[PDB]
């Protein structure tokens, strides 16, 4: 539903490209294969990782807070 | 030295190429193990959550809080929690971070690893700030905040090896080559019509003279000049992935060697 | 009367669990009681003191968890009810179907 | 629920040792050493080095089951020669090729200067 | 005397045994038990 800190294959750490991820698709307008290698993403299994995530936390954003303060 | 060696091909901060020759497969392979599982780094154990009004579960958040790489340089200086004399933890023992994060703005705050913010006494240590590799400065996302919400709670980061659990890892992952011409025939390849001409050669082959298909089989030789890539998270520096690696390989060894002697004496 | 063997410690005064409380197997997560007939002679630990027996509702023998979310409100006849969310982890495990 | 402590893989319970090591009556001058809370990493390594031993005539180690951190070790030297002592001389040479790999390995990265 | 929320306008209220469960501010009847007080300890594994 948000990114996963680690590549569950390898345990390279892709959670913190997942922000520049989206940045090099929808401003630099890049495909996702250039995306991935520009990001360091050499090796399918970390590829799959930021290629493949649902971003399910903005959907779960869009609720109002029950706990509001 | 007389032993094993070591030509570094290449050399970057997460990343380091070489050529291990003069050594057996079975350390190779050794060396690979202990660097992937054996080498003790410091990652966040537990997690108290104070105040959770996120979309995530307290649960979740914590799994996340355990991948954070965290740095783990002075690991050795710190103590394992099970050998420590403390009830639960302490500065000899462990590291405590805090995550105080609130959804002021209206747009979504992210939650990043830059906000752990360490709250132990480190001792002039050089261990438990969150590791930061991305040029914009923030850490791995750990969470999402709409406006209103909120995320305090405390880490208590521990030392511990992969084998416990992988996210003390700094391993990443190692590429381990051997014999890239096959001349050991160590595999048999599987092809349609030709095996050379459907099977890649791979970087290493360069490094290594190519057969010359009508000379016999070399029954004598062995597997060395293993060409090996060693990869890391960023807890601690490449290098020292592998000096780490060799210490901790080293030190079972001996630890063998002493439990031989002290039956020994008996 | 005829209270259960798990603890009653976690619940509060009004009977339930507050949410974010750790809950383990055969623990008290929803506490009801009803009245008896008072001066019965069963069991031999029955005594003028036990006005009710315990209804109440403990969690399942083999599962735990978090208590994620307790909600109180009123059915369509009125009487008050409860629902009391248990959050857990399924970590992948020997004999997991995938 | 059934799930064992993960730190059994590598610590030492009550009442364990770290190696236990017994006679064997199929050869003469065998023995079979239980190594506890370890696994492929310490054995292929102990094993491989043993067989590089002259004096040796068998060295063998298996991980009898992948839910317990132990193996077995099987060591049969020639005559004379303590299985022991081989023991030992394989862990000696394992020493000094981790060190002499430990030194080549710092100075080639120290010769490194793009890190 | 216990706390607990609205379920819908997110008012954060304190009932009694006698008080009907119902919303103060904007009556809906679905009110949340308020997050305990005490910390909780996780596993980060
Ligand atoms: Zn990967
Ligand atoms: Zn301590
Ligand atoms: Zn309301």
């Amino acid at each position: 539903m948000i990114v996963p800190v680690r590549c569950f294959s390898c345990g390279k750490v892709v959670g913190d490209k997942w922000e520049s991820y989206l940045n090099l698709l929808q401003e630099d307008e890049l495909d996702e294969g250039t995306a991935l290698s520009r990001l360091g993403l050499k090796r399918y299994c970390c590829r799959r990782m930021i290629l493949t995530h649902v971003d399910l936390i903005e959907k779960f954003l869009r609720y109002n807070p029950l706990e509001k303060r | 030295s007389e032993g094993p060696q070591v030509k570094i091909r290449e050399a970057s901060k997460d990343n380091v190429d070489f050529i291990l020759s003069n050594v057996d497969l079975a350390m190779a392979n050794s060396l690979r193990r202990v660097m992937i599982a054996e080498i003790p780094t410091l990652a966040i154990d537990s997690v108290e959550v104070e105040t959770n009004t996120t979309v995530l579960a307290d649960e979740f958040i914590a799994h996340r809080l355990g991948l954070i790489p965290l740095q783990s340089m002075d690991i050795e200086q710190l103590e394992y929690s099970r050998d420590c004399f403390c009830e639960d933890h302490c500065d000899k023992c462990s590291v405590v971070l805090t995550l105080q994060a609130f959804g002021e703005s209206e747009s979504t705050t992210n939650v990043y690893s830059k906000d752990l913010v360490i709250v132990s006494n480190l001792m002039g240590r050089n261990i438990g700030h969150p590791i930061i590799q991305d040029k914009e400065g923030n850490g791995v996302l750990i969470c999402k905040l709409r406006k209103g919400q909120e995320l305090k709670l405390t880490c208590v980061a521990k030392k511990g090896i992969a084998k416990e659990h992988a996210k003390w890892g700094p391993a990443a992952a190692i590429e381990f080559e051997y014999d890239p011409w096959n001349k050991l025939k160590h595999t048999d390849y599987w092809y349609e019509q030709d095996s050379a001409k459907e099977w890649p050669q791979s970087k290493n082959c360069e490094y290594e003279d190519p057969p010359n298909e009508g000379d016999p089989f070399d029954y004598k030789a062995q597997a060395d000049t293993f060409y090996m890539n060693v990869e890391s998270v960023g807890s601690i520096p490449v290098d020292q992935v592998v000096v780490r690696g060799i210490d901790t390989l080293q030190k079972k060894v001996a630890s063998i060697l002493l439990a031989l002697t002290q039956m020994d004496q008996d | 009367l005829r209270m259960k063997h798990g603890t009653y410690d976690k619940l509060d005064d009004d009977g339930l669990i507050a949410p974010g409380v750790r809950v383990s197997g055969e623990d008290v997560i929803i506490g009801k009681t009803t009245p008896i007939s008072p001066d019965e002679e069963e069991l031999g630990q029955r005594t003028a003191y036990h006005s009710k027996r315990d209804a109440s509702t403990p969690l399942r023998s083999t599962e735990n968890g978090i208590v994620d979310q307790v909600l109180v409100t009123t059915n369509q006849d009125g009487l008050k009810f409860v629902k009391v969310r248990v959050r857990t982890t399924k970590i992948p495990q020997i004999g997991d179907k995938f | 629920m059934n799930a064992p402590d993960r730190f059994e893989l590598f610590l030492l319970g009550e009442g364990e040792s770290k190696l236990k090591i017994d006679p064997d009556t199929k050869a003469p001058n065998a023995v079979v050493i239980t190594f506890e809370k370890e696994d492929h990493t310490l054995g292929n390594l102990i094993r491989a080095e043993l067989l590089n031993d002259r004096k040796v005539l068998f060295a063998a180690y298996k991980v009898e089951h992948p839910f317990f951190a132990r193996f077995k070790l099987r060591i049969q030297t020639t005559e004379g020669y303590d299985p022991k002592d081989a023991l030992k001389n394989a862990c000696n040479s394992i020493i000094n090729k981790l060190g002499a790999l430990k030194t080549n390995f710092e100075t080639e990265w120290n010769l490194q200067t793009l890190a | 005397t216990l706390k607990y929320i609205c379920a819908e306008c997110s008012s954060k209220l304190s009932l009694s045994r006698t008080d009907a469960v119902r919303c103060k501010d904007c009556g809906h009847r679905i009110l949340l038990k308020a997050r305990t007080k005490r910390l909780v300890q996780f596993e980060a594994r």
